[PDB]
Parts: C-alpha cells; sequence; structure tokens
C-alpha cells in the first residue's frame, strides 16, 4: 500500500517502420534545458517565522523586524553571490539606494496579541493560572 | 495543421487535410518537404508499411536536391526499399541525404 | 522490438505493451505523466518525488 | 432494539434513499460504490513548420 510522506499523528515479422539511431542533436540541448527547468522548477519556499507553534508560542528569534529585514536582505545577497561564481554579487538587494527605514518583516519578537514574546505564552499562561491556587489545609 | 487519429478495431486510423476533411491511408498526397522534416520519426512508425505494400502514393515537393544513382543488371531481380528505407529514416528535421 | 500504434513508442515486451495501452485506456489478458516528441527518440515521463531510484526521468 | 434507526428495514413503504439525517442518523443505508481509472497524462508533441 503507498506509504506516508509526512509523519502523522502516531509468424509475426517486426513491421519495417522502425529501428532507431540517434540522429538528430538537440539544437538547444535538451538536458541543457532540462537541468534549468528543474531548477525553475523549485516550489515555494516557506517563511513560517512569527506564527504560533504548537503550544502557543512564536517560532521566530527575538529580533526586531529593523534589524531582521536588513539581515535577511543581506544573507539573500550573500547567497545570490554564492550562487553566482563571482565573489562581489551584481545584482543586490542590501543598500540599493533608497532608503528602508519605515520598513519592517515577520519574525518571532510580537506576539500575535501585540506585545513582546521575550517571555514564551505557554509560559504566561501558566502564570496566570498559578498566580491562583487554593490548597486545603491540614 | 496535420494530426493522425489512430484506427479502432479494425477502422483504418486517418489523417488531417488542409481542407479539414479525415482521409485514409490512401490515394496521391503532396506533402511540403518541412512538415515531413518537423515530424521525421513519427510518420515513419506510421507510413512506410503502407508505403512498401498498400498503394499509398506521396509526393514531396523540395524543389532542388543532390542526387545519387544506382545501376543494376536488368536480367535479374532488383529492389529498392533498402534503399528507400535508408534514406526516409536518414531524413533529419536539419538536414537530408542525398 | 515492439511499439504501439497510438503512441510511436518503442516497446520490447508484451506484457510491457499491455502495461503502456492502460495509459491510453485499453484492457488485455505508474509514472504521474508521459510525454512523446515527433522527430527525435527522447520520451520523457515523470515520477513523485519520495520514490528512489530514478531512471531518467523528472 | 432501535427500530427507528433502520428505516429500510421496519418500514415497508420506506423509499430507498431516504434519510432522515438531521433528526436521527441511521444504520444499514444504501451505499453506492465505484470502481474507476486514473491515467496518467499523455500528449504526442508534434512540430509545425
Ligand atoms: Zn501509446
Amino acid at each position: 500500500r503507498i506509504p506516508r510522506k509526512t509523519k502523522g499523528k502516531s509468424p509475426a515479422t517486426a513491421e519495417p517502420g522502425t529501428s532507431n539511431c540517434e540522429h538528430y542533436k538537440a539544437r538547444p540541448g535538451i538536458a541543457s534545458v532540462q537541468k534549468a527547468t528543474e531548477s525553475a522548477e523549485l516550489p515555494m519556499k516557506n517563511n513560517d517565522e512569527g506564527t504560533p507553534d504548537k503550544r502557543g508560542n512564536t517560532k521566530g528569534a527575538l529580533v526586531n523586524e529593523h534589524v531582521e529585514a536588513r539581515d535577511e536582505a543581506d544573507d539573500a545577497t550573500k547567497k545570490q553571490a554564492k550562487d553566482t561564481e563571482k565573489a562581489k554579487a551584481q545584482v543586490t538587494y542590501s543598500d540599493t539606494g533608497i532608503n528602508n527605514a519605515n520598513e519592517l518583516s515577520r519574525s518571532g519578537n510580537v506576539d500575535n496579541e501585540g506585545g513582546s514574546n521575550q517571555k514564551p505564552m505557554s509560559t504566561r499562561i501558566a502564570e496566570a493560572t498559578s498566580a491562583i491556587v487554593s490548597k486545603h489545609p491540614a | 495543421d496535420c494530426r493522425i487519429s489512430f484506427g479502432m478495431n479494425g477502422a483504418a486510423p486517418m489523417i488531417r487535410d488542409e481542407t479539414g476533411m479525415m482521409v485514409p491511408f490512401e490515394g496521391n498526397w503532396i506533402f511540403p518537404l518541412a512538415l515531413w522534416q518537423m515530424n521525421t520519426r513519427y510518420f515513419n512508425q506510421q507510413f512506410d508499411a503502407w508505403i512498401k505494400t498498400g498503394e499509398l502514393r506521396i509526393r514531396i515537393e523540395m524543389g532542388a536536391y543532390p542526387y545519387m544513382l544506382h545501376y543494376y543488371d536488368p536480367r535479374q531481380y532488383a529492389n529498392a526499399w533498402n534503399l528507400t528505407s535508408a534514406w526516409l529514416e536518414e531524413i533529419t528535421p536539419t538536414s537530408i541525404p542525398s | 522490438g515492439y511499439q504501439c500504434h497510438v503512441c510511436s513508442a518503442v516497446l520490447f515486451s508484451p506484457l510491457d505493451l499491455d502495461a503502456h495501452v492502460a495509459s491510453h485506456g485499453l484492457h488485455g489478458n505508474r509514472h504521474i505523466t508521459e510525454f512523446i516528441s515527433s522527430w527525435q527518440n527522447h520520451p520523457i515521463v515523470q515520477v513523485s518525488a519520495d520514490v528512489e531510484n530514478r531512471k531518467t526521468a523528472q | 432494539i432501535p427500530v427507528e434507526r433502520y428505516n429500510i428495514l421496519t418500514n415497508p413503504d420506506a423509499p430507498p434513499t431516504q434519510i432522515q439525517l438531521p433528526e436521527v442518523v441511521d444504520l444499514y443505508n444504501v451505499v453506492t460504490r465505484y470502481a474507476y481509472e486514473t491515467p496518467p497524462i499523455t500528449a504526442v508533441v508534434m512540430g509545425v513548420p
């Protein structure tokens, strides 16, 4: 049966019409297009930070966004330079020429509620429960 | 616009005319050479068995070509299907043989 | 050698012919898509991602 | 034993595809089984002059 990719909740003579031989070279190169369209096929990369996890916490990195997006833009330009053979990238995403000071991406400084996730949400909820508790006497 | 509809249950496979009609693998036909070149594989598994035995007759217009001569003794048997099968096979979208 | 008439694929086994005609929906006593050109002999098929052992497949 | 859940067996006048689904669920209903075929996508690709 078909396996599961993710983890789960657990006389007749041969007719003379053909005899194959290689004759026609592919003029743009069929495998050379095949590798490039394999590379172009690649699906959409996940961006899941800033979203609630299983327990209720964000899945980010405790960075505010004005440094976070500049960081990931510089890292994208660095990966672009690694993808190219050259050392300094021609196309760049950081320090392009226009300013980007009113900018903010998604990451895990802020929760959904709007406050700072310097403490976990599960910690805050368990804290609010444990603030009021009653114990029977002796 | 030239498509090949296969035959079923013994009925004849047919071909698309430029008048939009459909016709079996019979009768005198006229091709531009470029059509044969663009589908030079897929026609070979469709036509050659009808060329060798049936009376399907094709005239392929191309204007100019280099040519090859082969001679024979008329006192004996002769057959050209090896040379013609070689030629019809070796037609390439890029090139043609003589 | 073998070949089917509904395509121009070159086949070898009679069980391979019986397997191939089921793609067109025939019957006699696997992949995700199967293409075939009309000038070259380079047919291309495609297979799912998790399955290993790619043998000229996308 | 619940007579009200087996409508087809206990009503001689019940239509076969009758359900009373929002009120009470039945058992022993009229299920319709299939047998399809999903082929892979094929294409014969011709050039053009
Ligand atoms: Zn076929």
